[PDB]
RNA sequence: UAGCGGCGAGCGAACGGGGAGGAGCCCAGAGCCUGAAUCAGUGUGUGUGUUAGUGGAAGCGUCUGGAAAGGCGCGCGAUACAGGGUGACAGCCCCGUACACAAAAAUGCACAUGCUGUGAGCUCGAUGAGUAGGGCGGGACACGUGGUAUCCUGUCUGAAUAUGGGGGGACCAUCCUCCAAGGCUAAAUACUCCUGACUGACCGAUAGUGAACCAGUACCGUGAGGGAAAGGCGAAAAGAACCCCGGCGAGGGGAGUGAAAAAGAACCUGAAACCGUGUACGUACAAGCAGUGGGAGCAUGCUUAGGCGUGUGACUGCGUACCUUUUGUAUAAUGGGUCAGCGACUUAUAUUCUGUAGCAAGGUUAACCGAAUAGGGGAGCCGAAGGGAAACCGAGUCUUAACU
């Protein structure tokens, strides 16, 4: 049979035009007013993921 | 394909008992003890060609040591005055030559006896 | 172009098709794979699961001075168990278009060297019947051959049947195994024409 | 080339890891699993996507975002492959029968990725600035 | 993929497309006119097919051997060199095989068509109420009540009835589309207890069915149920008449058969463990993984008028088995009485990476038609373009009011 995304990982990650992963960053939810401005600003751009979790992902979504 | 494999295994063992024949007991006729003793075997024989040449050499010095008391010179002082008179003969021939011809050995040890 | 042995006619068959480069792996990867399109592969042993018996424990886990065991069924045991028992399985390979006609135009090539391609004009029997094609094949000199022929003749064809060596196959339906199996090869002016095209 | 002749590239084949078959072989005796654990074991390892209990990166990270429905019956066509269809009429449906788009596409766009030659009339079809630019310097009227 | 999902594990569509196969009708009823389409039988026609079958080609001589099909040398049939048998491997010795013919009788088919028996086609009328829908509770839809359309309903209710209603995924309105609440319908599709024929990069007696053999037997179990072991003399029984020892025995030894009887029925081959008989050397003052390097003697072979090989191994330096598991094992930690046989990284489909071969901005087909490993069939897939959550823009675009 063919093989199945790990679902989860597919809406949380998107494929970049190299290979490479970007995703939404943590810290952004709740919680706000006590974080300061410049790190809510920071966190509010997507990210690319890092080298070392990069196969964990590729391997929760073969099919990019 | 199957493959029955009694052919092949017959002639590994009979192989190996053939390498124990001589042992005692179920060395020579048992594989499973047998392939222990032939292994030790091996491990023996690559150990024991380094000391044949260890044990040659004290073999033959003891040889040489002996044959230099007899005409008075003990084997340190007879093998340095060799090598201060640059003898190149080696422990091998020197125990040969004590033991076989003794006149002759008399005059390396009065040569070593000059130096 | 290729000359005949009852005629001496400059049959200007294409270049690229008949002269070529013998790509052995090509060839190699091909025959292997139409060899392995033959295997039918019909064949089964039978897993722990499929054997007869029962699911018992034949004793108890503990107490008994014995190996455990779970059941007479394991491929530990005798008389059932086969670990990884094989299923009916294909055998047969995929082989691209351009590998399969490359393969083609490769050994049909190289026949054109070594001389086993003996094209001819009309190639056929009288009557059907083996004696005369025997004797007809002693004048043209062979033995062990490939007749392919454009209009398959049923007296040709009939008369093929019962001798070992010889084989008559369409031009249509040739064969990478064949065409190297076979000492030598006789396809008719049609046959070449029909081939020409076929592989381009 | 008789059929025993006959033989592969070298590199073409590889044998396979036999696991299990002495010391000689390399690998044999836990076969190329090291001793004990989890990983060693007859259908051992982890699934995947698993940290050893600790909270995994597509759990700890935020989902984004929502997968559009329109974006599915959309295609970006090649200035490459623009004249390979009627001559210069390249409107959908003769566009759809050339093979360059799929058959649920409604909406298209054509974008810069070079070499026209032909005049081509793009008709009914969404068009890029710099196509736009190609396309009437080779000598076809949009629209 | 879109979705569903303690949005975890996981589950997973439809639209649209390419194929295989194609076929549609009856009722909720009134006119003239009526056996004419239709089938459902009794049938009638060939063609059969099937359950018995018939014919069916052409080789000899030497050599080896127990025996010829073998070798060697010359023939001949072949729409028959599939295959099995025959004293070793047979185109031509036999049974078959290809090819041409067959059925008294029973039957399964496809068309004429006499027909107890059935209604043409045709205007009109009809168009399925405790129903659709709703509340409550469950279930089925990929869809876990979620914003949840759709269908099935246990329960309580309740329309319009074709200016009517259903649906188009909360819902509403416009458009489009269908017509529920009654029925019957072949083919493509799934399966093989069973009957043939044929084929295996399937097994060859610890394998293959549990079962090659009087096996679902012996045996075990109150019973449900479990469940074995055990193949081969030889070409032909020519299976050893007859003597001898012994208990008018078992068992042997001669004789005789046969190519062979260490092929004599406990019967092809006959390994190992294990147990003997005889020959050579060593062995009753000598300590230990039993070997290993050194090495006298003694016993045997060869050719030479001297040296080697083989067996043995007095004495002597070194020397604590193998596996596993371990920081670490002679360990007094694990496992093995020994031998023989069997016994463990596989298979299928998806996926990424390495090598290799093809073709190259292209590559490539899937099912399927195919007498078929060709050739069609590019439905699709993947690539050549990305950015953005998305509309959208695009060699740029996102961010932002805007970007040096
Ligand atoms: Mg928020
Ligand atoms: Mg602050
Ligand atoms: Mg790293
Ligand atoms: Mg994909
Ligand atoms: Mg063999
Ligand atoms: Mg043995
Ligand atoms: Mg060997
Ligand atoms: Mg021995
Ligand atoms: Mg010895
Ligand atoms: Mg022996
Ligand atoms: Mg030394
Ligand atoms: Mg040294
Ligand atoms: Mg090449
Ligand atoms: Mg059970
Ligand atoms: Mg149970
Ligand atoms: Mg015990
Ligand atoms: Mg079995
Ligand atoms: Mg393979
Ligand atoms: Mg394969
Ligand atoms: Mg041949
Ligand atoms: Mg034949
Ligand atoms: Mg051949
Ligand atoms: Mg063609
Ligand atoms: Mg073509
Ligand atoms: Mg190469
Ligand atoms: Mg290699
Ligand atoms: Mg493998
Ligand atoms: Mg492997
Ligand atoms: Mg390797
Ligand atoms: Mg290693
Ligand atoms: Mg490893
Ligand atoms: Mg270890
Ligand atoms: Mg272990
Ligand atoms: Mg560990
Ligand atoms: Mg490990
Ligand atoms: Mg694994
Ligand atoms: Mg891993
Ligand atoms: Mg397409
Ligand atoms: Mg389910
Ligand atoms: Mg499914
Ligand atoms: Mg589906
Ligand atoms: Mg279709
Ligand atoms: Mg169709
Ligand atoms: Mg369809
Ligand atoms: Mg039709
Ligand atoms: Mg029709
Ligand atoms: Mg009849
Ligand atoms: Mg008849
Ligand atoms: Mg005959
Ligand atoms: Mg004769
Ligand atoms: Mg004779
Ligand atoms: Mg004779
Ligand atoms: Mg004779
Ligand atoms: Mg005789
Ligand atoms: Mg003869
Ligand atoms: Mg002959
Ligand atoms: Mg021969
Ligand atoms: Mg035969
Ligand atoms: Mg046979
Ligand atoms: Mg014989
Ligand atoms: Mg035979
Ligand atoms: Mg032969
Ligand atoms: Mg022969
Ligand atoms: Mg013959
Ligand atoms: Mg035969
Ligand atoms: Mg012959
Ligand atoms: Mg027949
Ligand atoms: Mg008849
Ligand atoms: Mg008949
Ligand atoms: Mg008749
Ligand atoms: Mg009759
Ligand atoms: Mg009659
Ligand atoms: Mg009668
Ligand atoms: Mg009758
Ligand atoms: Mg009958
Ligand atoms: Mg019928
Ligand atoms: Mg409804
Ligand atoms: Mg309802
Ligand atoms: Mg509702
Ligand atoms: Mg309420
Ligand atoms: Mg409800
Ligand atoms: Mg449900
Ligand atoms: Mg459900
Ligand atoms: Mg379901
Ligand atoms: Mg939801
Ligand atoms: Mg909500
Ligand atoms: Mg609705
Ligand atoms: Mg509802
Ligand atoms: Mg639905
Ligand atoms: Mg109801
Ligand atoms: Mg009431
Ligand atoms: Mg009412
Ligand atoms: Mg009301
Ligand atoms: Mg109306
Ligand atoms: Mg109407
Ligand atoms: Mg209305
Ligand atoms: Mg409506
Ligand atoms: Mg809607
Ligand atoms: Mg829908
Ligand atoms: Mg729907
Ligand atoms: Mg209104
Ligand atoms: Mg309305
Ligand atoms: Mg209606
Ligand atoms: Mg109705
Ligand atoms: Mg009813
Ligand atoms: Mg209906
Ligand atoms: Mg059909
Ligand atoms: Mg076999
Ligand atoms: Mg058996
Ligand atoms: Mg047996
Ligand atoms: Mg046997
Ligand atoms: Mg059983
Ligand atoms: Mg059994
Ligand atoms: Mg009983
Ligand atoms: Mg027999
Ligand atoms: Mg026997
Ligand atoms: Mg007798
Ligand atoms: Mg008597
Ligand atoms: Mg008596
Ligand atoms: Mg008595
Ligand atoms: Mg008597
Ligand atoms: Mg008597
Ligand atoms: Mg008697
Ligand atoms: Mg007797
Ligand atoms: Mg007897
Ligand atoms: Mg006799
Ligand atoms: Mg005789
Ligand atoms: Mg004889
Ligand atoms: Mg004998
Ligand atoms: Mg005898
Ligand atoms: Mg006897
Ligand atoms: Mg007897
Ligand atoms: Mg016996
Ligand atoms: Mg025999
Ligand atoms: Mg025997
Ligand atoms: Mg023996
Ligand atoms: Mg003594
Ligand atoms: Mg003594
Ligand atoms: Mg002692
Ligand atoms: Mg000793
Ligand atoms: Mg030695
Ligand atoms: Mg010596
Ligand atoms: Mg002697
Ligand atoms: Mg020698
Ligand atoms: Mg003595
Ligand atoms: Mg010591
Ligand atoms: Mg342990
Ligand atoms: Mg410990
Ligand atoms: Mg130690
Ligand atoms: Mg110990
Ligand atoms: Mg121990
Ligand atoms: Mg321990
Ligand atoms: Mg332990
Ligand atoms: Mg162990
Ligand atoms: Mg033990
Ligand atoms: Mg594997
Ligand atoms: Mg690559
Ligand atoms: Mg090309
Ligand atoms: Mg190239
Ligand atoms: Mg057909
Ligand atoms: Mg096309
Ligand atoms: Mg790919
Ligand atoms: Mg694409
Ligand atoms: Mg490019
Ligand atoms: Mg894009
Ligand atoms: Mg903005």
């Amino acid at each position: 049979p063919k093989i199945k995304t790990v679902r989860g990982a597919a809406k949380r990650f998107k494929k970049t035009g190299k290979g490479g992963f970007k995703h939404k960053h943590a810290n952004l939810r709740h919680i706000l007013t006590k974080k300061a401005t410049k790190r809510k600003r920071h966190l509010r751009p997507k990210a690319m993921v890092s080298k070392g979790d990069l196969g964990l992902v590729i391997a929760c979504l073969p099919y990019a | 394909a199957r493959v029955k494999r009694g052919v092949i295994a017959r002639a590994r063992h009979k192989k190996i008992l053939k390498q124990a024949k001589g042992y005692y007991g179920a060395r020579s006729r048992v594989y499973r003890v047998a392939f222990q003793a032939v292994i030790k075997a091996g491990q023996y024989a690559y150990r024991d060609r380094r000391q044949r040449k260890r044990q040659f050499r004290q073999l033959w010095i003891a040889r040489i040591n002996a044959a230099a008391r007899q005409n008075g010179i003990s084997y340190s002082k007879f093998i340095n005055g060799l090598k201060k008179a640059s003898v190149e003969i080696d422990r091998k021939i020197l125990a040969d030559i004590a033991v076989f011809d003794k006149v002759a050995f008399t005059a390396l040890v009065e040569k070593a006896k000059a130096a | 172009e290729l000359v005949l042995k009852d005629a001496q006619s400059a049959l200007t068959v294409s270049e690229t098709t008949f002269g070529r480069d013998f790509n052995e792996a090509l060839v190699h990867q091909v025959v292997v794979a139409y060899a392995a399109g033959a295997r039918q592969g019909t064949r089964a042993q039978k897993t722990r699961a499929e054997v007869t018996g029962s699911g018992k424990k034949p004793w108890r886990q503990k107490g008994t001075g014995r190996a455990r065991s779970g059941s007479i069924k394991s491929p530990i045991w005798r008389s059932g168990g086969v670990t990884f028992a094989a299923r009916p399985q294909d055998h047969s390979q995929k082989v691209n278009k351009k590998m399969y006609r490359g393969a083609l135009k490769s050994i049909l090539s190289e026949l054109v060297r070594q001389d086993r391609l003996i094209v001819v004009e009309k190639f056929s029997v009288e009557a059907p019947k083996t004696k005369l094609l025997a004797q007809k094949l002693k004048d043209m000199a062979l033995e062990d051959v490939l007749i392919i022929t454009g209009e398959l003749d049923e007296n040709l064809f009939l008369a093929a049947r019962n001798l070992h060596k010889v084989d008559v196959r369409d031009a249509t339906g040739i064969d990478p195994v064949s065409l190297i199996a076979f000492d030598k090869v006789v396809m008719t002016a049609d046959a070449v024409k029909q081939v020409e095209e076929m592989l381009a | 080339m008789r059929l025993n002749t006959l033989s592969p590239a070298e590199g073409s084949k590889k044998a396979g890891k036999r696991l299990g078959r002495g010391i000689g072989s390399g690998l044999g005796k836990t076969g190329g699993r090291g001793h004990k654990g989890q990983k060693s074991r007859s259908g051992g390892g982890v699934r995947r996507g698993f940290e050893g209990g600790q909270m995994p990166l597509y759990r700890r990270l935020p989902k984004f975002g929502f997968t559009s429905r329109k974006a599915a019956i959309t295609a970006e066509i090649r200035l490459s492959d623009l004249a390979k269809v009627e001559g210069g009429v390249v409107d959908l449906n003769t566009l759809k029968a050339a093979n360059i788009i799929g058959i649920q596409i409604e909406f298209a766009k054509v974008i810069l990725a070079g070499e026209v030659t032909t005049p081509v009339t793009v008709r009914g079809l969404r068009v890029t600035k710099g196509a736009r630019a190609a396309i009437e310097a080779a000598g076809g009227k949009i629209e």
